[PDB]
Order: structure tokens, then C-alpha cells, then sequence
């Protein structure tokens, strides 16, 4: 009654569970379109709502209870099975339910979570343009010791051009691209000097509202493989710097090309958090 | 698709591709409308999908 997700096995979480590093006590903030926290495969400790008239803990959009459930969903007889499932979820909503937002919405949730103590902070967002703004929220963030990651982008390939988007572009973003269950790089993937790491963007199934569960694709889906994938590594070491988590996921990656187009590779979390 | 709240710059990051009268693929209705707003309306809609 339980599917374990491919991405699980891929970025090979599974092997980290069963040493019983799971992300507990590891608080991990999904910024986007709020989560379902009545949903029965999540569990939802926190959080803070930056769209007027909306909740946290609620999401008519459904992405980010999606996003969220690839880091987080329940070890259980039902739904699905996230890569840090012990971990303490925020919904953080920054953008509204048609899954569109300003970049001072994106500001106000990474400030939140620089003040409230998060350790992880997911964007599975992007725009095509950077603000000041924006770049000081993530460089504080990530300066302040939390592990800031981001999708890399959807623009795809077109000869040599740059087509990671922001925040993903920033140095203290990791900016995650999508493969899918082959291990082969997704068409829609950004690509760039930028582009760190790879994780399952293909296909990707998890919760959705309401009480119910969705595959989708893209950057997004792959951004919180990694996000857990760092809570996963933070539970077994927890006196790690956001730096030595981030450079023990690129480091002990999975090469699969050229780095404009992968990056340093698939994630691999058993390796990176010996 | 309906444009008229944009610019919204920040968009998810799903996957759900737009083809554009510039043979561009947006990956989804966000980012297109978001570059419709930026082209100055001469970005129009061919179809939906991958072009
Ligand atoms: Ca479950």
C-alpha cells in the first residue's frame, strides 16, 4: 500500500534510511504555493503565509504539496515515501495558487526562514530576470548556515546560451537540474556554468491535493530530492557547515557529462553523507 | 491562457511547455506570460506543448 518513488532509490536515500538517518529534527522550508498539511501522507510543524487572503497550511495549487512530498512525505502503509521523511516541515507560501508570485514574496520566506532556524530551504521557482533583493535574502541565508536550494530551470538548450534562472543562478543556491529514470538528462533541464548538481525531475510521482497523489515533471521535482537529500545528510552529522553539506553533494556525485549540461551529476546521498 | 495579472515574475518551476510564435518552448504558462509581458505583446501563443 506504500510505492517508494524512483528518485528514492536513484539518489540512493533508501540506503541512508536504513542506517536510520531519516532527517529528524532537521527543519526544512518549502517556499512555494503552501502545502496541504491535512494531507494524510504530511505532516506540516510550521510555518508562514506572504500572499494576502491565503494560509500556509493550505495549497490550490497543489505544486508545492507535490514539492513537498518528495522531501517529506510519510513512512507508512499509504502514498508515497520522501527522501528525509522524519524531517520538520514549513510551508512557507510565497506564491499564490496560480503558481506565480513577486520576487518580495520570495524575499519575505527566505528571510523567515534565515530567522526561524531553518536548515534546508527549498525554491522549486524561478524567474528569468534577478533582483538585489532576492541575491541578498539567499547570501544572508546561506551565509547564516542554511542549505539553500533551488531548480535550476525549465528553459531547456539552444546552442551555447545560459539558461539557468534565479535564484538558481546566485552562488549560494545550488542550482539542480532534471534526469530522468534512465539516469538521462531531461530536454527541459536548464543548462550553464552555474548547473551544480542533478536529481529525478522525469516523472516524478507524490502527493497532491487533496488526499490524493500526482506525477509531474520538471526542475521542481528534482530541486527537493536534493533538499532532503541535504536534511538526510544533516541528521547523520549534525554539526555540518551548509558549505561542507553542499560540497559533499557535489563531491561524491554521480558524473554522467559535460558540466554545462550536468553538472557535476546525479546526486548520490549514501556516498555523500559517509 | 490568460496573461492580464502579469508581470508576476517568480514562477513555479513545473513543467507544462507553451510553443511560442518565436519557436521558443516556455515551460509553462507563467514563464510565458511573463515573456509575453517582456516582448512587448508581440509573443503570442502558437500552441500548447513542446514546439
Ligand atoms: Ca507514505
Amino acid at each position: 500500500a506504500q510505492t517508494v518513488p524512483y528518485g528514492i532509490p536513484l539518489i540512493k536515500a533508501d540506503k541512508v534510511q536504513a542506517q536510520g538517518f531519516k532527517g529528524a529534527n532537521v527543519k526544512v522550508a518549502v517556499l512555494d504555493t503552501g502545502i496541504q498539511a491535512s494531507h494524510p501522507d504530511l505532516n506540516v510543524v510550521g510555518g508562514a503565509s506572504f500572499v494576502a487572503g491565503e494560509a500556509y497550511n493550505t495549497d490550490g495549487n497543489g505544486h508545492g504539496t507535490h514539492v513537498a512530498g518528495t522531501v517529506a512525505a510519510l513512512d507508512n502503509t499509504t502514498g508515497v515515501l520522501g527522501v528525509a521523511p522524519s524531517v520538520s516541515l514549513y510551508a512557507v507560501k510565497v506564491l499564490n495558487s496560480s503558481g506565480s508570485g513577486s520576487y518580495s514574496g520570495i524575499v519575505s520566506g527566505i528571510e523567515w526562514a534565515t530567522t526561524n532556524g531553518m536548515d534546508v530551504i527549498n525554491m522549486s521557482l524561478g524567474g528569468a530576470s534577478g533582483s538585489t533583493a532576492m541575491k541578498q535574502a539567499v547570501d544572508n541565508a546561506y551565509a547564516r548556515g542554511v542549505v539553500v536550494v533551488a531548480a535550476a530551470g525549465n528553459s531547456g538548450n539552444s546552442g551555447s546560451t545560459n539558461t539557468i534562472g534565479y535564484p538558481a543562478k546566485y552562488d549560494s543556491v545550488i542550482a539542480v537540474g532534471a534526469v530522468d529514470s534512465n539516469s538521462n538528462r531531461a530536454s527541459f533541464s536548464s543548462v550553464g556554468a552555474e548547473l551544480e548538481v542533478m536529481a529525478p525531475g522525469a516523472g516524478v510521482y507524490s502527493t497532491y491535493p487533496t488526499n490524493t497523489y500526482a506525477t509531474l515533471n520538471g526542475t521542481s521535482m528534482a530541486s527537493p530530492h536534493v533538499a532532503g537529500a541535504a536534511a538526510l545528510i544533516l541528521s547523520k552529522h549534525p554539526n555540518l557547515s551548509a558549505s561542507q553539506v553542499r560540497n559533499r553533494l557535489s563531491s561524491t556525485a554521480t558524473y554522467l557529462g559535460s558540466s554545462f549540461y550536468y553538472g557535476k551529476g546525479l546526486i548520490n546521498v549514501e556516498a555523500a553523507a559517509q | 491562457v490568460d496573461c492580464s495579472e502579469y508581470p508576476k515574475p517568480a514562477c513555479t518551476l513545473e513543467y507544462r511547455p507553451l510553443c511560442g510564435s518565436d519557436n521558443k518552448t516556455y515551460g509553462n504558462k507563467c514563464n510565458f506570460c511573463n515573456a509575453v509581458v517582456e516582448s512587448n505583446g508581440t509573443l503570442t501563443l502558437s500552441h500548447f506543448g513542446k514546439c
